[PDB]
């Protein structure tokens, strides 16, 4: 794979007032250049600029790397994840907000996104694939640059365009990972003021099949609060543990689909 | 009272028509399955594969399960397991498996 | 002083290895060292190989497959040596099999190795609350139908005899021992850092001491394969592989004033020596008989 | 054939749509002659249309190389990574303006059999049946021969 910047039509230029123009967005055009300077690019012009004896030093050293950028974006990023979903989602506990927005600005999903805007393309870096810890700072590097020209507001809208889109089909432990359904329902059944949950088995298809079915439901207090199914009582057990803490925390797939206007 | 179908299972069914005449509404919440239904989930399990003398040696003869069949007989306890007839339970030629699609389309 | 089942196996293993890197870091950088071939097939035959890297073993790799399946012991001038005992200086080299006329150097070097095992089956099939340990490995000559090892267990632990329950499990794990396959590795160690390996055993410090003692360089002869390490007398054969049918037959308990020493009596053949179903049971008939010679 | 080819389902490209339109070409890249007659209409395409199709589309960079060549192409190239090649050799400058037209409002995903119409997440609103979801429940969860 060759840099498209290698290839037979490229300006740079043209490119880069066609990024911001495609989006609608409103960049001083130094400061967006200045977002897709990486150090690795900067260290190899000095490796060449030594190498082949010419002289760059103090022009390069006015390159001004995308580090700040970067770090504006990230913390300004995260802060504003955070802000939507304790905003969304009440019922959620810190660790949940915590992990969610861990989940959006992970390498994968921040990777794949950057890849489809072209932002790999116009990224300045040595070693032409762009591996995923350069481009990720690259990505950031152009909202904090976004941060600057427009206020909060605009990015708000931005962030929750190409980022917290990315969370659609998804379920909630798929990116919680937490092992113990079922201390943690306890937990925040204690929270709540709410007494003793309570496994019972509603209804099973074979018991001596190599492919029985089960049902367990959790009750409080007599009440049917979660059921679910399974190969086993254990893991119809953690399945309807699963679906409590999925109506307690409020992530179901009966909520009402993410909020698009535009005030 | 009147609902055609009994409420006894899935949804409480309403059926109503505005006042014009225009819509029918519907008003259906979900049965929560009664408490009095449900029997007490089955928990069954005993560890005798412990010898008082070593217990070292009683959870290293746990793991000394193991035995090897003959392709017929392992095909005839496959087919009575999963009720099957015991055809499905054969190899593939080169051909067929050749062209299996490496890469198949995931929905959702 | 507390310790864990697996700290202490990790640390004599870390011990061990700590000796392997400063026996190696004596910085030979891949010296030239002659071998001679004075066996009967291919006489006259000469080996430029790496001192103290290169192996009898890595010797028979170049001639062919069958020496490198077949030969159990090198002997190289008055010495047996095992197959992956790095060489010295230069030497000349005889394979030694099981069918040959003069096995007993070979056979010795069996029941060695097969006892040694039978050390693994035991140590760790115990339960965390008893004590294992390891006395010696009495080597019996191989007109007696046995092999020997000796164990002290925990006082408490006295009063009951195994079940063929308990025995066949024995049996059990050591065939599951031969079935991943273990090779036997040696080292030589000084008497200061060879007691440390050891420690808590009594008598395997106390023999430590007698064996290095009789030999004025102060050297102990350490065996490692696996997790496990054991202190014994001559060589041992190369792989685990080798041995076919195991047994551990009888144990019986043997009862001096200040110890009470159990013998653990087994027996076991080579793949390639592998005797009949009917044969079999008749010398595990007479591995069951309580054998002693200790001197 | 439809068992020749592969096949997608219903795809977006990053969700397109959802948070906003995001035109999805990416690059033109025109290749004509000024002295062949095969080029002959892509040559008023740059002269008339090529302006006022850059002032409508302001996302889209178009290069124009004129090169001494004998089958004027256009290379269409995607945000999705996809290029595409067309001939607009030999055409009228109403086609020519027809094919970038097409050119410049489809994905970039492959043009392949699409296995159904729809794409849909979370379809299951209120619920999926399941073998269970209508059977009535009996007392105790008695089968239906057992004694308790």
């Amino acid at each position: 794979p060759v840099r498209r910047s290698e290839k037979p039509n490229w300006d740079y230029h043209a490119e880069i007032q066609a990024f911001g123009h495609r989006l609608q967005e409103t960049f001083s055009l130094d400061l967006l250049k200045t977002a897709f300077v990486n150090s690795c690019y900067i260290k190899s012009e000095e490796a060449k600029r030594q190498k082949l004896g010419i002289d760059k030093e103090a022009a390069l050293l006015n390159l001004k790397d995308n580090q700040e950028l970067s770090e504006q974006g990230i913390s300004f990023s995260q802060t504003c994840l955070t802000q939507f979903f304790e905003d969304a989602f009440p019922d959620l506990p810190t660790e949940g907000v915590t992990s969610l927005v861990d989940f959006l600005t992970s390498e994968e999903v921040v990777c794949h996104v950057a890849r489809n805007l072209a932002v790999e393309q116009l990224a300045l870096s040595a070693e032409f694939p762009v591996p995923p810890p350069v481009l990720r700072q690259t990505f950031f590097a152009v909202i904090g640059a976004l941060l600057q020209s427009s206020g909060p507001e605009r990015t708000a809208l931005f962030i929750r365009d190409f980022l917290i889109t990315q969370m659609t089909g998804k379920e909630l432990f798929e990116m919680w990972t937490i092992t113990n359904p079922m201390g943690l329902l306890v937990e925040e059944l204690k929270k709540r003021k709410i007494s003793a949950p309570e496994s019972r088995l509603t209804r099973q298809s074979g018991s001596t099949t190599a492919l029985p079915v089960y049902f367990v439901g959790l009750y409080c207090d007599r009440k049917l609060i979660a059921e679910g199914p399974g190969e086993t009582v254990l893991v119809a057990e953690e399945e309807a543990a699963r679906v409590a803490l999925r109506k307690l925390f409020g992530f179901t797939e009966n909520r009402r689909p993410w909020d698009y206007s535009k005030p | 009272t009147y609902s055609s179908l009994p409420d006894d299972y899935n949804c409480k069914v309403e059926l109503a028509l505005t006042s014009d005449g225009r819509t029918i509404v519907c008003y259906h919440p979900s049965v929560d399955i009664p408490y009095e239904h449900t029997k007490p989930i089955p928990x069954x399990x005993x560890x005798x594969x412990x010898x008082x003398x070593x217990x070292x040696x009683x959870x290293x003869x746990x793991x000394x399960x193991x035995e090897h069949l003959e392709q017929g007989p392992m095909i005839e306890q496959l087919s009575k397991m999963f009720f099957t007839t015991k055809h499905r339970w054969y190899p593939r030629g080169q051909y067929h498996r050749r062209r299996r699609k490496p890469n198949p389309p995931k929905d959702r | 002083s507390q310790l864990s089942p697996t700290e202490l196996i990790e640390m004599q293993n870390d011990l061990f290895n700590k000796e392997k890197n400063r026996q190696l870091s004596l910085t030979p950088r891949t010296e030239k060292i002659e071998v001679k071939h004075v066996g009967k097939t291919d006489p006259g035959t000469v080996f430029v190989m790496n001192k103290n890297i290169s192996t009898p073993y890595s010797c028979a790799m170049h001639l062919s497959e069958w020496y490198c399946r077949k030969s159990i012991l090198a002997l190289v001038d008055g010495q047996p040596w095992d197959m992956y005992k790095p060489l010295t200086k230069s030497c000349e080299i005889k394979f030694l099999t099981f069918k040959d006329d003069d096995p007993g150097e070979v056979n010795k070097a069996y029941w060695r190795s097969c006892a040694m095992m039978m050390g693994c089956v035991i140590e760790r099939a115990f339960k965390d609350e008893y004590v294992v340990s390891l006395v010696r490995a009495p080597e019996v000559p191989v007109i007696a139908g046995a092999f020997c090892y000796d164990v002290v267990l925990d006082k408490r632990l006295d009063e009951w005899m195994p079940t063929k329950e308990n025995l066949h499990s024995f049996t059990k794990d050591a065939r599951a021992l031969i079935y991943k396959d273990l090779p036997f590795e040696t080292l030589e160690v000084e008497a200061k850092v060879a007691l440390e390996i050891f420690q808590h055993n009594k008598y395997k410090l106390d023999f430590i001491e007698e064996k290095a003692s009789q030999n004025p360089e102060r050297i102990v002869k350490l065996h490692r394969f696996g997790d496990f390490i054991d202190v014994s007398e001559g060589p041992l054969i190369p792989r685990t592989s080798i041995c076919f049918q195991y047994e551990v037959s009888a144990v019986h308990n043997l009862q001096t004033q200040s110890s009470l020493v159990r013998r653990f009596q087994g027996l076991s053949l080579p793949v390639h020596l592998r005797a009949h179903f009917t044969i079999w049971n008749k010398l595990l008939e007479r591995s069951r008989k309580m054998v002693t010679e200790d001197k | 054939t439809a068992r020749g080819t592969a096949s997608r389902f219903l795809t977006s490209v990053l969700h397109n749509g959802l948070g906003r339109y995001v035109q999805q070409l990416q690059r033109l890249s025109f290749s004509l002659s000024r002295d062949a007659p095969s080029s002959r209409g892509a040559r008023e395409f740059v002269e008339r249309e090529v302006t006022d199709f850059a002032r409508r589309n302001p996302g889209v960079v178009i290069y124009v190389n004129p090169r001494p060549c004998c089958v004027p192409r256009v290379v269409a190239e995607y945000l999705n990574g996809a290029v595409r090649e067309e001939s607009i050799h030999c055409k009228s400058v109403e086609e020519i303006a027809a094919l970038v037209q097409k050119l410049a409002d489809q994905s970039g995903l492959d043009v392949i059999r699409i296995r159904k119409p729809f794409h849909t997440d979370s379809p299951s609103i209120q619920g999926q049946w399941h073998p269970f979801t209508n059977k009535p429940t009996t007392l105790g969860g008695l089968r239906p021969r057992e004694v308790q």
